[PDB]
């Protein structure tokens, strides 16, 4: 009430509500997990159909930063698109300045500092995006990041992004992560996202799966989903 | 030499308690002089001049520079200027232009504000200052009055002796010089009163 | 003048004179030709003096700040790449002889070499230095794949040795430099 | 011009001979070429006279500025390194040959620069023009860890015989020693060479010159 | 005593005050966090817990012990964002004082650097004034250990029992009636003092998996993280 | 940042400027000090209370050289402190470089005084809410100059800033005298400063400097265990 205005100033109690503002701003964006095997790492989103009018491949949030690291989006969707810019900008300096692949430490900590630029002044307001950040590489294995509105960036095993963010990471945690291989974590994957929300608030969602690890030896894309099939085989036997 | 294009030749001699500067009257080019009456001397307030001598558009130009900063120095601290001060701030406007540089060889001489205590030093054409206590000479003329001060200093003079040796010093050196002559202008100054004579130069 | 550097399976092993020339005069009879950047990195210098020493330091800078920001031990051929982008970028002014080489955790023992252009390619073994032609005539012939350490020592020892005998730049005094995954260790053949 | 540093078993002694010279003229008999940097650092300089000074001044200045912020004694290697980081970024345009030297905590360091800003740690070292006859004398008659006398008698000797090679000085040359405790400085040190005194001489009179136009003004 | 616009930028009050600062010293507080400094001999330790509930989330990127330099380590408290941009400009003048000054930076002109920064954040309006507070410890040749704090306000100090964070009046309470009697501090009891005044304070008696021990010693100066087995082996030897 | 580049700072129909008088109380509800100018040198004084037990007394240090003949003591916030501090410093050696002569301590007042009263016109930052209390024995005779936030700048032969210091100031007036030594404005000093502390006052709770024509000193704990254990 009245501080709130100002991305510069404190509360009479200490925090910031402009942060806050955005980051509940991501909470009524779709659902995006994330979650990695002994091999590589596994994104998963939720994302929806508005009623006809799409072309089930346009505008995906499962962007492709560098050459084995790619992003899972939710929030503001331009948004997402400038920060994979700056992303880019920034991988493509590292690889012009040492000549070799930027580890994921390193990017996550350029990137949540970019964040905390934009979240310190009052002439620019804070990013509505809360984005994964995956990797895989032979000398360092599978690393997933994840970096809030705010700019605080650390690492999981797994996560979600969404309105069923604890819904989605009740059952994530009784996954048995280390000792599968990530094929089978696609199907994992498809039954998490096939369980929340069936029916119940909206009609029809559609699924994205991004895919990097051992399997693709270091490359990060999109699965061939439609190859294998794995979600609606599984679904189907998933609802009973 | 460039140094040579206008003439000019300065010295400063220190006394007993007093000091004698003198410089020579001829501006012109290179071998056509114009005027008798050419100012090299300057004072910089009391008991404390300056000389320049060189290329003449340097010798005006760091005069009135230098104008410039005493003034606005004696107008910010109530006191007069001690002559080490004046030393350095001539070393940092000719450090300045290190690449630009004027082509002067300026030459101080002041007495003590305080005491009696004289003071002559001389500078390079970039700023490396130099402090004696017999004479120092500038202009195109070196060894003439080298020889000449080295020739007839003696370290305790009273102010008469003082002006015959540099008259003398200063008369014959010029005489045997070629582009700088015309009359010589001697300022021989103490604590008590300043002295200003000019001699009677062959104007040959 | 005269610097080299040799590989071998379990580390790699520097060497240089000592004779810092101008002119015919010797300024300098005794000089740590080869720098610590990093404690498992080595480079050896040549050329110009203060072009390799500044650029050296700058090296240091940058290399420092980027391995604390890792919290891991650096990469040799990230060094390489940084004295390639300092060397190419801003050359047209610089006499730069470097070779970098040091002992890697992921990599073992690499050898790098970037000339007076601007180059960078990784060698088994390495000449640098006006007096380096002579001793580049033999290493070539002398050569064995696959040497122990000892054997680069003494390699190197009659390397150096002809490179100070015969030229007139070099000279002085042989200083050594092993560089494995144990540690560093430092010697100087000398009479 | 004839500088020279060397280190006994303690610290450091600098030597300087006073003849500074413009062009073929003696145009100088004392010039003070051993500069101030602190209470343990000082520095000789060659070459460019005016060069040396003005930048031995701004690095006194920025040394003084580190020290009363540090609290505490400045070490050789920050003066060493903003020396040579300010003549490489003047690309050898400055000439000014200098030679370092300073007790630390970790003790004496003797440092000489060259003017494109090339650095050297020796336990000796000679700069200048006269250079070669210092040089001469120390690889003669060096040893490792000297005591003070023979230190002092070493660059003393040293400088004595580039005066007696060409462009020394007529000066009674200089020295400095630098201790852990003790500083000491020294300029009328050992005079080889007296004035020959004049069986002349040449006289004058008070009236032998000719005036045209005396002015008095008083003053205070 | 609410005048102009004092409750917003940074103005002075009435009576002598500004209050963007004075709320920016329980910025910390919202952290949920505590940490203890002890100096009382020639070694130094730090000590911090985590507060992790999640599985999913990892533990190794959690730790608030950032080494600056080799002989420099450090502790953060308050919001994350805030540390991390004062970690990279520590690091930062860090490696700027080796490269100007040729030799390694004290931890206390690094400490007045960083005060200094806090200060020209402090200074203008239109800026956040960065609520994190910054506790260093580091070896000096001749003086020995070193703890300093940093405040947001840019005032620093160097003294001996350090604690900030969340609950810290009772810490310092108890380290105003532990540091005075005149015991030397033999390096198992500044341990033991460290984790016992943290279990006098939030009574708890934990696992070696939840506080982070920094340590430092003149007997190696290098900056030193301790393994779990060895605050294992403090713990069972202060348990009796 | 943007660059808006206002100034905060007004004038009300009173013609007051609130942000300085705010400032100036800012400073009045600051740690007290004195400085006293004796015939033949300056004694500075100060008061550094701890909040705790746990603080060492050989880190932060009020009364601060600027040269080695110009001390400088404040009371306010060490945070502007340091800054002006640092400013002053590189000021100084700025008029060293150029005329090769240590700076007089009226030309310090009217640079620094000139950069403070730059701020308080320049945009938007805050005036700095530290008092000084410059000395120096320049040329014989010593001084002694009071600067304030307002920019501007006086000169006492004693003075007092700080909690209570005009209460300190009266005492001051009738205590202190014209002339002196420098032993005796030691003693008058810590009169004045005992007589406005708290009860516990120690070799760490006072930090004194004093300013010779031999130059600026600042004395240590020693002797001043030796002069403040009961000096009178």
């Amino acid at each position: 009430t009245g501080y709130d205005l100002s991305a510069s100033t404190f509360s009479p109690d200490g925090r910031v509500f402009q942060v806050e503002y955005a980051m509940k701003a991501v909470e009524n964006s779709s659902t995006a997990i994330g979650i990695r095997c002994k091999d590589g790492v596994v994104f998963g989103v939720e994302k929806l159909v508005l009623s006809k009018l799409y072309e089930e491949g346009s505008n995906k949030r499962l962007f492709n930063v560098d050459r084995h690291v790619g992003m899972a989006v939710a929030g503001l969707l331009a948004d997402a698109r400038s920060l994979a810019d700056i992303a880019r900008e920034e991988a493509s300096n590292f690889r012009s300045n040492f000549g070799y692949n930027i580890p994921l430490k390193h990017l996550a900590d350029r990137v949540a500092m970019y964040v905390h630029a934009y979240t310190l002044y009052s002439a620019v307001r804070p990013f509505g995006c809360s984005f994964m950040l995956g990797s895989y590489s032979v000398n360092d294995g599978a690393q997933l990041y994840m970096i809030d509105p705010s700019g605080v960036s650390y690492g999981y095993w797994g996560c979600a992004i969404g309105k069923a963010r604890q819904a989605a990471k009740t059952e994530i945690e009784k996954l048995q992560m280390k000792e599968m291989t990530c094929r089978d974590i696609v199907k994992e994957v498809a039954k998490i996202i096939y369980i929340v929300h069936d029916e119940v608030k909206d009609k029809a969602f559609e699924l994205e799966l991004s895919w990097v690890g051992e399997l693709t030896n270091g490359r990060h894309e999109i699965v061939p989903k439609d190859i294998r099939e794995e979600a609606e085989k599984y679904a189907k036997e998933s609802l009973k | 030499s460039i140094m040579s294009y206008n003439g000019g030749a300065v010295m400063a001699m220190k006394g007993k308690n007093c000091v004698a500067i003198a410089a020579d009257r001829r501006f012109g080019i290179q071998a056509q002089m114009v005027t008798t009456d050419f100012q090299k001397i300057f004072p910089m307030g009391d008991r404390l001049y300056i000389g320049l001598a060189g290329l003449a558009t340097d010798v005006q130009t760091v005069a009135q520079r230098l104008k410039f900063r005493l003034n606005l120095y004696e107008l910010k601290e109530g006191r007069q200027i001690k002559p080490y001060t004046l030393m350095s701030m001539v070393a940092n406007l000719l450090y300045e232009k290190r690449f630009g540089p004027y082509y002067t060889e300026p030459v101080i001489a002041g007495l003590d504000p305080k005491t009696f205590k004289p003071f002559i030093c001389s500078l390079d054409l970039i700023g490396c200052p130099m402090v004696t206590d017999d004479f120092v000479v500038s202009g195109t003329c070196a060894e003439q009055m080298y020889g000449m001060c080295e020739s007839l200093w003696e370290p305790n003079m009273d102010p008469d002796h003082l002006f015959e040796t540099i008259s003398q010093a200063m008369l014959n050196a010029v005489d045997r010089d070629a582009v700088s002559g015309m009359g010589v202008i001697v300022h021989i100054i103490e604590k008590d009163k300043i002295t200003t004579r000019t001699l009677k130069a062959r104007m040959d | 003048t005269t610097i080299m550097a040799v590989q071998f399976d379990g580390g790699v092993v520097l060497g240089a004179d000592s004779r810092t020339t101008t002119g015919s005069y010797i300024a300098n009879r005794v000089t740590d030709k080869l720098t610590p950047i990093h404690d498992r990195i080595f480079c050896c210098r040549s050329g110009s003096a203060a072009d390799t020493q500044a650029v050296a330091d700058a090296v240091t800078y940058q290399l420092g700040f980027h391995s604390i920001e890792l919290n891991e031990p650096p990469l040799v051929h990230t060094a390489a790449s940084l004295f390639k982008e300092m060397c190419y970028r801003y050359r047209e002014d610089l006499m730069a002889g470097i070779i970098i080489a040091g002992w890697d955790p992921q990599e073992g023992g690499q050898v790098y070499s970037v000339p007076m252009g601007g180059m960078m390619v990784r060698q088994s073994f390495a000449i640098g230095g006006s007096g380096s032609s002579y001793i580049y005539g033999y290493v070539d012939a002398t050569y064995r794949e696959g040497m122990t350490k000892e054997e680069c020592l003494q390699f190197t020892a009659n390397a150096l040795a002809l490179a100070m005998e015969r030229d007139g730049s070099s000279g002085g005094v042989i200083r050594l430099a092993a560089i494995a995954e144990s540690g560093v260790e430092r010697q100087v053949l000398l009479g | 011009t004839t500088i020279a540093g060397v280190v006994y078993k303690d610290g450091i002694v600098l030597g300087a001979d006073t003849r500074a010279t413009e062009g073929m003229v003696v145009a100088d008999k004392n010039c003070s070429k051993i500069h101030f940097i602190s209470p343990n650092i000082y520095c000789c300089g060659a070459g460019t006279a005016a060069d040396t000074d003005m930048t031995t001044q701004l690095i006194s200045s920025n040394l003084e500025l580190h020290s009363l912020s540090t609290g505490r004694l400045p070490r050789v290697v920050t003066a060493n390194r903003m020396l040579k980081q300010m003549l490489f970024r003047y690309q050898g345009y400055i000439g000014a040959a200098l030679v370092l030297g300073g007790v630390d905590v970790t003790g004496p360091h003797l440092y000489s620069i060259y003017p494109h800003g090339s650095t050297d740690k020796l336990p000796y070292v000679t700069m200048g023009s006269g250079s070669l006859a210092a040089m001469a004398v120390f690889e003669d008659k060096f040893r490792p860890d000297m005591e003070e006398e023979e230190a002092k008698n070493l660059v003393s000797e040293a400088i004595a015989a580039g005066i007696f090679n060409d462009l020394g000085s007529g000066s009674n040359i200089d020295l400095c020693v630098i201790s852990k405790n003790k500083l000491d400085f020294l300029r009328p040190y050992t005079v080889p060479n007296k004035k020959g005194t004049r069986l002349g001489r040449y006289r004058c009179e008070k009236g032998t010159t000719a005036v045209l136009t005396e002015k008095i003004t008083p003053l205070e | 005593s609410s005048a102009g616009f004092d409750r917003h930028i940074t103005i002075f009050s009435p009576e002598g005050r500004l209050y963007q600062v004075e709320y920016a010293f329980k910025a910390i507080n919202q952290g949920g966090l505590t940490s203890v400094a002890v100096r009382g001999k020639d070694c130094a330790v730090i000590v911090t817990q985590k507060k992790v509930p999640d599985k999913l989330l990892d533990s190794s990127t959690v730790t608030h012990l950032f080494k600056i330099t080799e002989n420099i380590g450090c502790v953060m408290t308050g919001m994350t964002a805030d540390s991390r941009s004062q970690v990279q400009r520590a690091r930062y003048e860090a490696a700027n004082w080796k490269y100007k000054y040729g030799y390694e930076i004290p931890v206390d002109m690094l400490c007045k650097r960083i005060a200094d920064i806090s200060q020209v954040y402090t200074q203008n309006a239109e800026m956040r004034p960065l609520g994190c507070c910054m506790i260093l410890i580091g070896i000096d040749e001749e003086q020995g250990p070193q703890v300093y704090k940093c405040d947001p306000a840019g005032y620093y100090c160097g003294f001996k029992a350090t604690a900030a964070g969340v609950k810290q009046t009772e810490s310092t309470s108890f380290l105003e009636k532990k540091v005075k009697k005149k015991f030397d501090w033999t390096f198992e009891q500044t341990v033991e003092t460290a984790i016992t005044c943290l279990s006098t304070v939030l009574s708890i008696d934990f696992k070696p998996s939840e506080i982070e021990v920094g340590v430092v010693t003149v007997e190696n100066p290098k900056f030193r993280i301790l393994t779990e087995a060895e605050i294992d082996a403090h713990l069972v030897a202060l348990a009796e | 940042e943007r660059g808006y580049s206002f100034s905060l700072t007004t004038f009300s129909p009173s013609g007051k400027l609130v942000q300085i008088e705010y400032a100036l109380a800012a400073v009045a509800g600051g740690a007290p000090s004195v400085g006293i100018k004796a015939a033949n040198g300056v004694v500075l004084a100060t008061e550094k209370k701890q909040k705790s037990i746990l603080y060492d007394e050989r880190s932060v240090h009020k009364v601060e050289p600027i040269t080695k003949h110009i001390g400088l003591v404040y009371s306010g916030m060490g945070p502007d402190y340091r800054v002006l501090v640092h400013r002053a410093r590189k000021l100084a050696q700025q008029y060293y470089l150029v005329y090769q002569e240590p700076i007089p301590t009226a030309q310090l007042v009217q640079r620094v005084a000139s950069v403070m009263q730059e701020y308080t016109q320049s945009g938007g930052v805050r005036p700095f809410g530290v008092s000084l209390l410059i000395c120096g024995w320049n040329e014989g005779r010593p001084y002694l100059f009071q600067s304030d936030p307002s920019g501007a700048y006086f000169a006492w032969k004693a003075t007092a800033m700080g909690k209570n210091y005009v209460n300190g100031k009266t005492f001051l007036e009738k205590r202190y005298n014209e002339d002196l030594e420098l032993e005796d404005a030691i003693h008058t000093a810590i009169l004045t400063l005992k007589e406005s502390f708290e009860g516990q006052m120690t070799e760490d709770n006072i930090e004194v400097g004093i300013c010779n024509e031999a130059g600026f000193r600042r004395l240590t704990p020693t002797e001043v265990k030796d002069y403040l254990a009961a000096i009178a």
